[PDB]
C-alpha cells in the first residue's frame, strides 16, 4: 500500500 | 426595558435554522436586537454563524442568549403563519405565540465568545464555489495525525481560485476563474469549516483572513478558523509525464468498477487492470476464491500493462466527475494514475496503486 | 447436466431482492430451477421466504445454495435490460452477461434447511393486513424479557381479523372485517416476522399452522414460526368505565404535544394536562427548570382533572391515528386512558399514566 | 411509572 509522494509521510 | 421583538415564523425560522447548525452557553445562540435588526450568533469556539433578520415590528434593543435547539425546534412547531414574540423575564427568555408559552433559560450575552485581519477578498457564483469543493471534499483525509490533511486547501493564483484535498493514497484538485486578478494565498480550511460553507450555499463574497476565513452569503456570514502547518504542494504530486493514455466512457467504467467490486477483498478493495490495445480488463478476487471479470472497449494504443488499485478510490473520483468520458493516464504499475475528464482540465485526480 | 437457466434481469430483480432480506449457508439463497420455475428461498431458521420466477428461455433442473447479497448486488449491477445466464462448474456458480463474469462460491442444495400442519386459512386485501399491522406495530415491546410481548398477537374472532401489541405501557388493538365466518384462534407473530410480512404487502392468503404463520402474496411465500407464551387478554387492559369523554382535533392535540414535549424531562419526557370545561391545557417543564405551557379548545363536560404521561406514547398513537377528531376516555389520574378516533372503533389505544 | 394490568408484570 505505497503513498503519494507527499512530504513528509508518503 | 430589556430586549423585545415580535417577527412572523417564516421570516425567522430558515436563519435560525442555518445558525443552529459541548460547553453550556456553545449550546446557545447570541440574540441581539439593534437598529431595525435581530443578529443570531451561533459558534464552536473555531467557527460563528451570524444571521441578520430584519424586524418590521415593534422591538426593544437588547442581547441574550438562549438554547438553540430548543428554540429552533419551538418555532419549527409552531403553526404556519404563527407570529412569534419574544421578551426577557429575569433570567428566561419567554417566547410566546397563540395560547403556546415557553420560558427557556437564558445565559447572559457578555458571556458569549467574539473573535480578525483580512488580506484578500473576492466574489465568486455559489455554483463555482459549490463546484470547487465537490470536486475534491471526498479526498479530504478523516483524523491523520497529519491535522493539516483533514482540511481542503484554499488557494488563490493569477485569476483563478483552487480547492486541493489528500488523504495520502488519492488527490483531487480543481481551479476555476474568478474574473478577478488575485494575489497568491493559500490556507487550509478545516473538515467542518468546509461542511458549514457548503450548508450555505443554498453571489458568495470571500474575505482570507491572516489565521481565519470569512464568507458572506446574503444575510449570513460564517467564519472559521484555518489550520497550520504545510500543506502538500499538488504540483508535486501529478505523475511527471504519463505516456500511457486510455479513454473511456464514464458510466459504462464507473458500472464494471462496481460489479468487480463485490467480489474484491473486504478489507483491502483491491481490482486489477489489464490494459492492451483497445481494451480494458478488470478482475477482482477474494479470499473465498470468488472471482469477477470485466472486459471493457476503450480508445488505448500503448505498451500492455497491470496495475492494481483499491477499487473504492477509484469509484470515488468517477463518481465525482459526472461527465461523458474519462481519461487515466498511467506511467507503470508501482506509480500513481492521473484521472481527469476528457473533456476538461478543471480538475484532476491522482490515485496511488496497490502492488499486484 | 447440472442447474442452468438464462433470465432477463427485471424478471429477476425484485423478486431477488425480497427473499435476500450468521451460519454461512444461512447467507446463501437455495436456487432450484424444476418445470419451468426457477424458485429461490431464504431463511433465518426461523422464518422464511421463497420467490417463484416463470422461466420463458431454455434452462436445465437442478439446485444449488449462492451467497445471497453477492448475487443480488451482482444481478443490480448489471444494466438494464441484461439477460443473465447461470450455470454450475464445479464448487462455484458461473453468472454470465455481456462481457461480465462472476465465480460465486456454492453451498449443497442438500444442506439448506427445510421446514408444517395448517389450522386455519383466510383471504383478504393486502391494504387489510397493512392497516391492521400499522396500527398496532408501535406498541410491540423492544427486547423485554416477557419474550411473547416482543411480537403481535394475530386473532381470528367471528368475521374478523385483530392484531393486539402491547409494552406493558401502552396496548394497541385494531380489528377489521374479513368476510368470511372464521375460527377463533390467537397466535403470537413475532417481531421479525411482522416485519418481514410488511415487507411484502406491495389479494393475501394466510395460513395459520400449530407453530408456524404463512403469507402467500403474488409470486412469494413467507413463512414464519409462532412465539410460545400466554398474550395478555385486551379485554382486560380497556378501561373498564371511562366517564370523562375529551375530543379534539387530531392535529392541534398532536402539534401542542409536540410543542411541549421539547421542554419535558428528557429521561421521563412526562407532560401534565388538566382537563376543565372545552379545555386543555398542556405543561412541561425541565430539570433547568424551563417550562412549556400549551392551551386548546376541546369538547369536555366533565369534572376537572389533572393527569401526567409520557408525551411519547401520547404522540406515538396520535400519529398512527391519522383522522381529524381523536377521543380520550378517562377515569382519573392514576388510571390508563383510551384513545381513538371520534368516528371509528377499528382501533383502540390505552396508554398508562405517570404519577405527577 | 406504573404499568397497565398485564398478567403477569403490570
Ligand atoms: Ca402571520
Ligand atoms: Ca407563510
Ligand atoms: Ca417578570
Ligand atoms: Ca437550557
Ligand atoms: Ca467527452
Ligand atoms: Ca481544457
Ligand atoms: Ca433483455
Ligand atoms: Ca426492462
Ligand atoms: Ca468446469
Ligand atoms: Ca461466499
Ligand atoms: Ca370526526
Ligand atoms: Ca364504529
Ligand atoms: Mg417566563
Ligand atoms: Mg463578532
Ligand atoms: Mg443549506
Ligand atoms: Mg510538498
Ligand atoms: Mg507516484
Ligand atoms: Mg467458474
Ligand atoms: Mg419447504
Ligand atoms: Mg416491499
Ligand atoms: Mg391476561
Ligand atoms: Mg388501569
Ligand atoms: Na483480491
Ligand atoms: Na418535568
Amino acid at each position: 500500500v505505497p503513498t503519494l509522494p507527499l512530504v513528509p509521510x508518503g | 426595558g430589556r430586549m423585545k421583538f415580535t417577527v412572523e415564523r417564516e421570516h425567522l425560522l430558515k436563519p435560525l435554522q442555518q445558525v443552529s447548525g459541548t460547553l453550556p452557553i456553545l449550546g446557545n445562540l447570541l440574540l441581539q436586537v439593534a437598529d431595525g435588526t435581530l443578529s443570531l450568533t451561533g459558534t464552536d469556539l473555531e467557527m460563528e454563524m451570524v444571521a441578520r433578520v430584519a424586524l418590521v415590528q415593534p422591538h426593544e434593543p437588547g442581547a441574550t442568549t438562549v438554547p438553540a435547539r430548543k428554540f429552533f425546534d419551538i418555532c419549527r412547531g409552531l403553526p404556519e403563519g404563527a407570529e412569534i414574540a419574544v421578551q426577557l423575564e429575569g433570567e428566561r427568555m419567554l417566547v410566546r405565540s397563540g395560547r403556546s408559552r415557553f420560558s427557556l433559560s437564558t445565559l447572559p450575552a457578555a458571556d458569549f465568545p467574539n473573535l480578525w485581519q483580512s488580506e484578500v477578498e473576492f466574489t465568486l457564483p455559489q455554483a463555482t464555489m459549490k463546484r470547487l469543493i465537490e470536486a475534491t471534499q471526498f479526498s479530504m483525509a478523516h483524523q491523520d495525525v497529519r491535522y493539516y490533511l483533514n482540511g481542503m486547501l484554499f488557494e488563490t493564483e493569477g485569476e483563478e481560485l483552487r480547492t486541493v484535498a489528500t488523504d495520502g493514497h488519492r488527490l483531487a484538485v480543481c481551479s476555476m476563474p474568478i474574473g478577478q486578478s488575485l494575489p497568491s494565498h493559500s490556507v487550509i480550511v478545516p473538515r467542518k469549516g468546509v461542511i458549514e460553507l457548503m450548508r450555505m450555499l443554498d453571489p458568495l463574497r470571500v474575505q482570507i483572513g491572516s489565521n481565519n476565513i470569512r464568507a458572506h452569503v446574503g444575510d449570513f456570514i460564517f467564519t472559521s478558523k484555518l489550520v497550520d502547518g504545510r500543506f502538500p504542494d499538488y504540483r508535486r504530486v501529478l505523475p511527471k509525464n504519463p505516456d500511457k493514455h486510455l479513454e473511456a466512457g464514464c458510466d459504462l467504467l464507473k458500472q464494471a468498477f462496481a460489479r468487480a467490486a463485490i467480489l474484491s477483498n473486504e478489507k483491502f478493495r483491491g481490482v486489477r487492470l489489464y490494459v492492451s490495445e483497445n481494451q480494458l480488463k478488470i478482475t477482482a478476487n477474494n479470499p473465498e476464491q470468488e472471482e469477477a471479470e470485466e472486459i471493457l472497449d476503450v480508445t488505448y494504443s500503448g505498451a500492455e500493462m497491470e496495475i492494481g488499485f483499491n477499487v473504492s478510490y477509484v469509484l470515488d473520483v468517477l463518481n465525482a466527475l459526472k461527465c461523458e468520458n474519462v481519461r487515466m493516464m498511467l506511467t507503470d504499475s508501482v506509480s500513481s494514475v492521473q484521472i481527469e475528464d476528457a473533456a476538461s482540465q478543471s480538475a484532476a485526480y491522482v490515485v496511488m496503486p496497490m502492488r499486484l
